[PDB]
């Protein structure tokens, strides 16, 4: 029932440090889509807007 | 003492470190020191006694 970022205190624990060694400036977020690009609907084709 | 995944030493009061994790064996075993004290004579004068 928090649309927002809740407020409280979690502490993150490491997952992998990975030896890329290459050189980052931007970045980019992969989605799903589950609906067609084809095709697309009237509304209720994605996930609920 | 829990040791995470990356975690390897251990430092309570960050001068001396208190527990380690076996490189072989996975278990976390903790380093107290070899001890140590103060040593004091007790003597009557040495006039009447040694
Ligand atoms: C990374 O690339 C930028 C150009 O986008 C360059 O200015 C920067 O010096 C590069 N850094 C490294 C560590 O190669
Ligand atoms: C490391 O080798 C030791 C002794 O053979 C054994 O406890 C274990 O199989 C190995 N543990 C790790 C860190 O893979």
């Amino acid at each position: 029932l928090v649309r927002d970022l809740p407020q409280g205190f979690s502490a993150l624990e490491p997952l992998v440090d990975l030896p890329i060694g290459i050189n980052i400036t931007r970045f980019q977020t992969l989605l799903a889509l589950h609906r067609s690009y084809l095709t697309p609907g009237d509304s209720s084709s994605g996930w609920t807007a | 003492k829990k040791f995470l995944p990356f975690q390897q030493f251990g430092r309570d009061i960050a001068d001396t470190t208190d527990a380690v994790r076996d490189p072989q064996t996975l278990e976390i075993l903790d380093i107290t020191p070899c001890s140590f004290g103060g040593v004091s004579v007790i003597t009557p004068g040495t006039n009447t006694s040694n």
